[PDB]
């Protein structure tokens, strides 16, 4: 809604203080972490799925933390 | 000093076309939205619209759309409202207003009143209005001047060459069949009338008719 | 399309008194960008307050605009004889730009009755075939008044022409003219011509009449 | 207007080669111009001002449900007829109430309702567009002569001192010649068409406040909105809701004021203050100084004969140069102030250079305070002011030791690159060779890549780094470096440049 | 006709037709009309070189009228440039764009 | 949704004459499904024609419904004294069902002047303090008439009540009552009491008047 699809970033000229600036710092991680810390029951079950699939080691980890962000806020 | 100066008040007829000037002064013309505001003779300020001063791009209220031409002369810094197809509704005082924009309009054209109507310049019928038994109020005999059937305004109604100011109430001339009648009333003491002459001196510069009627007892 | 309404329409006041002139934004939240435009009769308007909150330069701090976004007030804590005027409030937040129906500053005073004088049509006018019975209702405060033209006991509202002064510069009263314009034929077919003036100073009309049969 | 105490104060180094020079000048930074045969100029935008604006459209951010009316119909009566569909001010909604015999209908299970709730707007907001003509640029331009604490700061005096000027360039007036008085005249040649994209955005009024919003994104706002003039709207429903139909009863509720979310929608959006006009605090403009008529007074004057005394004490403005105000005892003014920048009095030779060239006592006034800055070099130093006995020094130190200058400026280079896009090669002013193609290399490069997948905000492109680095970790030689291109820089840099 | 000897002014600010070229109407203070209008397509004011080409070739004030408004078009070049209208003191100019 | 108009509003006719009564469907094409309805006053209307082209059983063949889908006509080629009636036509193609503003059949005749008789308030009413000056205008054809009440030369439209017969079954004229109701005070504060009536039979008002001072 109005709180979503923000103008941020404007980034037109704009070496200055934007209207709501320090807001952007924690937007992505925290409210997704808030959901996944509210849902540790989800947090652990979503984590092991990575080491399950792809069997390449290091790429197996990549799917998790993004998925762990994805399910928060769809 | 920023001063919005306009054209002069103008008598017009229905179907004609008027263009009221607005000349900018004391500021950079380009930088401020020039606005137009209709004050109908009885109505308050009804904002006509604004022409963009940078582009020369007019913007009209839904009302003022299509009959009215906003135009901006650039170099000499003059703004224009051109009303087309003059109508008796186009009779009104019109004001250009300099935009401080989202802060509105700071200053105003000195005013320009269009009068749109058919009538021809006509002399007044000036009637000395004498008091009767009841019209003598205390020591004062109220006296009157009926200035009747002239176009256009004004008439200059003085009393004994204006030597009666105080008891005088010159009442507003209003339209009658596109002619004007005002009934002007001096209040003079019965000691001064009709012992002293009371003559309402009515000058109509449009008709160039100066009519002087002494009020005499009926 | 955003409407403003500025109340009252007029206020009769003592000069130096605080007469505050309300305004309101019918639409949105106009927020800032309302004003106060003083226009005295026959003048170009004169802008007082800007953003509804801020004096212009020329207008002294006696003028105070106030209120935020749905509602507004124009205050002059010392309203003045120089402050006698018509004031406007103007929402600027959006085109279209418009103006609220004003409030007037009237100077309150003693209530005065109209001096009412009914002059039959001048013999000069009667010789023209037209007959205008003029009734001059003079020096009344407040302006609240009415004219009633009675004819042979049957009140005639036709041919009535009213012209009145404004708040009268010396006494701050009002003066009025009531002109009953008759055809000299109907002027002569009826006799008693009676203008009676009801005014807040008078529980009854102030009756001024002539029967043409009288003198 | 001047560079005095400017947080961002950056020093334009005269290379000669032209009296004209192209510059990117902005309201944030005061560019200080030192040049041979020229005094020390100051260039800064005061602000950017778009004088007169037009309304693109209006939005209703908070709405008001009024007069909810629901015209019911029986089962199988089909489309429900409520006349209020003739009024757009009424938002009408078809629907039904599944009926029993208990409610109004001789048949079970279905129904029809037409729910018309008159729409009205609690609170509406507006965006507005800039015409590039109405754009101004207020450029405070100054030059460092004899100054004091006040006169240098207060613009009134440097007018009279003819060392400063303020002016406005438009696409209609792209260049201005401006006179320096005793120092003659200079000229700026700007690109006021190009200082922005006037149509890259809108000025969006939210509350008394207005805001820059991408005019693309501004349409993207999903919310009741308005013909720029007046009345008839779109999605005026979307701040209103509907309920169940319990018998004939269904209600419409106007959502809580979304103004808070408006602000929330404004993140990169810029505070813009309407006065008679917007004033844009963020400068971007390319003007061209012309130094020819800029003169030097003081080449006539000789050594000032009297005691230098510090009115201010040696201090760095933050940019690496030391300013002092000197009360000058001698009345031999007007006179050329002897001063230099030295390391040790073991030598009378200068080491650094004068920030303010031509140190000068303005007038015969004794004890006259003279504000002058100079450049110390790295490490400790003194400052020899005058020769002979009259010289007062003061020990100075600048800890910026030379290597770090070569580092910072280098790392500043990528900092000079990002966010300046192609114009980042305008720091190559009076270009050619590299800087000619350097922008042209970045031209389609900046106009592609970062902007093509653009719309990336922090972790969006910030997390792409190790992901694209990992694909460079496992890849082929000559593929890895090719797969490494999008990874580092233009992606990581701005994602690292945001740390924080 | 020789060069129009006087200060031009923009009766309308330059407006690209959308077809790639740019017209200006010029209120021209010079009463030197009838005269050949000095004007060009210039990249930078430091260079008097015509860069674009003149849509309306031989711009001409028709008559001795001062401030006579004269509509004349030329082509701006690629990227950035000016239009110098007149010369010296008598040159006004506008910086107007073609993004092509 | 679909509207109708049936012309004339009334037609004064010789019985046996052909008076065709038009109707029209404002909207769509009603196609079939318009129907003619005669309502004699105080009756439930009698349906005449169905599909606007087809007689009912009880209606005689003199009625001719005609017209197609945007337009319709009710023809009685022998209009009759029985055909005197209030005629309707109804688009049925769409609910809502509605009717056209009807068409009356009037039997034409010679023009008759009103027999105008101005009765002052009877003593029975004058004793009640109410005063009604009642003017019976009898047997005028056509129905087209205008009554006025003049008082002391000043026409009074107040206390004026009008009740008129319909086309009067024998002479087929119209009779009317004009009534001037007055407070006996205003009835006795004024004197001349006049019912003047301009009726198509007379180029002038037909004046019946009394003064209380007269008898």
């Amino acid at each position: 809604s109005v709180s979503v699809q923000t103008h941020g970033e404007s980034s037109l000229v704009n070496k200055t203080e934007t209207w709501l600036d320090s807001t952007k710092a924690t937007r992505y991680l925290m409210k997704t972490e808030n959901w996944i810390i509210r849902n540790p029951g989800y947090a652990f079950l979503a984590a092991v799925l990575g080491w399950m699939l792809g069997s390449n080691n290091g790429q197996r980890v990549v799917f998790t933390i993004l998925l762990l962000l994805v399910a928060p806020a769809y | 000093q920023v001063q919005l100066m306009e054209s002069g008040p103008e008598l017009k007829k229905p179907g004609e076309t008027v263009k009221i000037s607005c000349k900018a002064s004391g500021y950079t013309f380009t930088d401020y939205s020039m606005h137009w505001v209709k004050q109908a003779p009885g109505k308050g300020l009804k904002w006509m619209g604004w022409i963009n001063t940078g582009t020369g791009e007019p913007t009209f209220a839904a009302d003022f759309k299509g009959r009215f031409a906003f135009s901006l002369e650039t170099s000499a810094s003059t703004a224009y409202l051109q009303i087309n197809n003059l109508k008796n509704e186009d009779t009104a005082s019109y004001f250009c207003a300099r935009g401080v924009g989202l802060y509105g309009v700071d200053y105003w054209g000195q005013g320009t009143s269009v009068t749109v109507s058919s009538p021809k310049t006509t002399p007044p019928s000036v009637y000395p209005l004498a008091p009767v038994c009841g019209d003598t109020t205390g020591s004062m005999v109220t006296l009157g001047c009926l200035v009747k059937g002239y176009f256009p305004e004004p008439v200059t109604v003085t009393w004994n060459s204006g030597s009666l100011s105080s008891g005088v109430h010159t009442f507003p001339a209003v339209l009658q069949s596109d002619l004007y009648t005002l009934s002007s009333s001096v209040t003079v003491p019965s000691s001064t009338w009709p012992s002293e002459t009371v003559t309402c001196n009515v000058a109509h510069p449009a008709s160039s008719t100066k009519v002087d009627k002494k009020i005499v007892p009926r | 399309d955003i409407v403003l309404t500025q109340s009252p329409a007029s206020l009769a006041v003592s000069l130096g008194q605080r007469a505050t002139i309300s305004c309101r934004a019918s639409q949105s939240v106009s927020t800032s960008y309302m004003h106060w435009y003083q226009q005295k009769p026959g003048q170009p308007p004169r802008l007082l307050i800007y953003l509804v909150s801020n004096l212009e330069s020329g207008v002294p701090s006696r003028f105070s605009g106030s209120g935020s976004g749905t509602d507004f007030t124009l205050n002059i804590h010392p309203v003045e004889a120089e402050d006698e005027a018509t004031y406007y409030c103007q929402h600027i937040r959006e085109l279209t730009r418009s103006e609220a129906g004003p409030s007037w500053l009237e100077i309150k005073r003693a209530d005065a009755a109209p001096t009412v004088s009914i002059f039959p049509p001048s013999s000069e006018q009667l010789t023209s075939g037209g007959a205008s019975v003029v009734c001059f209702l003079n020096n009344f405060y407040p302006k609240d008044i009415n004219v009633k033209w009675k004819i042979d006991g049957s009140e005639r509202q036709n041919g009535v022409l009213n012209s009145w002064t404004d708040q009268d510069s010396k006494d701050s009263t009002y003066s009025m003219s009531s002109t009953l314009t008759l055809t000299k034929d109907e002027y002569e077919r009826h006799n008693s011509y009676t203008c009676e003036a009801t005014h807040k100073t008078s529980t009854s009309p102030i009756v001024k009449s002539f029967n043409r049969n009288e003198c | 207007f001047n560079c005095l105490g400017m947080g961002n104060r950056d020093f334009i180094e005269g290379a000669s080669g032209a009296t004209w020079v192209d510059l990117v000048l902005e309201g944030d930074s005061c560019l200080t111009i030192m040049a041979n045969d020229k005094p020390t100029l100051d260039v800064r935008m005061i602000n950017i001002e778009a004088s007169q604006l037009a309304e693109v459209r209006s939005y209703c951010y908070h709405a008001s449900v009024t007069d909810i009316s629901t015209v019911a119909r029986c089962p199988m009566t089909g489309e429900a007829h409520n006349e209020k569909r003739a009024d757009s001010s009424y938002v009408c909604k078809q629907g039904f109430t599944d009926r029993g015999w208990g409610n109004g209908c001789g048949l079970f299970g279905k129904g029809s309702i037409d729910t018309c709730a008159k729409f009205s707007c609690t609170s509406k907001a507006i965006g507005r567009t800039i015409q590039p003509e109405n754009i101004k640029y207020e450029v405070g331009i100054f030059v460092h002569g004899t100054t004091t604490s006040e006169n240098h700061g207060n613009y009134s005096a440097q007018v009279g001192a003819s060392q400063a000027a303020k002016f406005t360039v438009t696409p209609n007036a792209p260049s201005i010649t401006l006179k320096l008085g005793d120092y003659g005249e200079v000229t700026l040649d700007c690109e006021p068409r190009s200082g922005l994209n006037t149509e890259a955005f809108y000025v969006m009024t939210v509350g008394s406040k207005s805001f820059l919003v991408h005019r693309e994104w501004f349409h993207d706002l999903a919310l009741p909105w308005t013909p720029p003039s007046s009345t008839a709207w779109r999605n005026r429903e979307l701040l209103m809701e509907f309920e169940e139909a319990h018998a004939t009863k269904q209600s419409v509720v106007a959502l809580g004021s979304q103004e808070g979310g408006l602000h929330q929608a404004l993140a990169g959006a810029i505070v813009v203050e309407y006065s008679s006009s917007v004033k844009l605090t963020s400068g971007h403009l390319k003007c061209r100084l012309k130094m020819d008529k800029l003169a030097l007074k003081g080449t006539t004057y000789g050594m000032c004969t009297g005691k230098f005394s510090f009115a201010k004490n040696p201090a760095d403005t933050g940019h690496g140069t030391v300013v002092i105000e000197l009360s000058y005892s001698g009345s031999d003014g007007p006179c050329k102030i002897p001063i230099v920048s030295v390391a040790s009095l073991n030598d009378m030779t200068p080491v650094g250079r004068l920030v303010t060239v031509n140190p000068f006592v303005a007038t015969s006034s004794a004890n006259s305070k003279v504000l002058v800055e100079m450049e110390p070099p790295f490490g400790d130093s003194y400052i020899v002011v005058g020769r002979g006995d009259k010289q007062i020094n003061h020990h100075w130190h600048k800890a910026g030791s030379t290597l770090g200058k070569a580092f910072l400026t280098t790392l500043k280079g990528a900092q000079r690159l990002a966010a300046l896009g192609d114009t980042a090669w305008d720091f190559g002013s009076i270009g050619g060779v590299f800087n000619s193609i350097g922008k042209a290399v970045h031209q389609v490069f900046g106009g592609a890549f970062r902007t093509l997948f653009g719309g990336m905000s922090w972790i969006t492109q910030g997390l792409m780094g190790a992901l694209l680095l990992w694909m460079g970790v496992n890849a082929r030689d000559r593929s890895i470096a090719l797969a490494f291109l999008a990874t580092g820089g233009v992606l990581l840099f701005l994602a690292t440049n945001v740390h924080a």
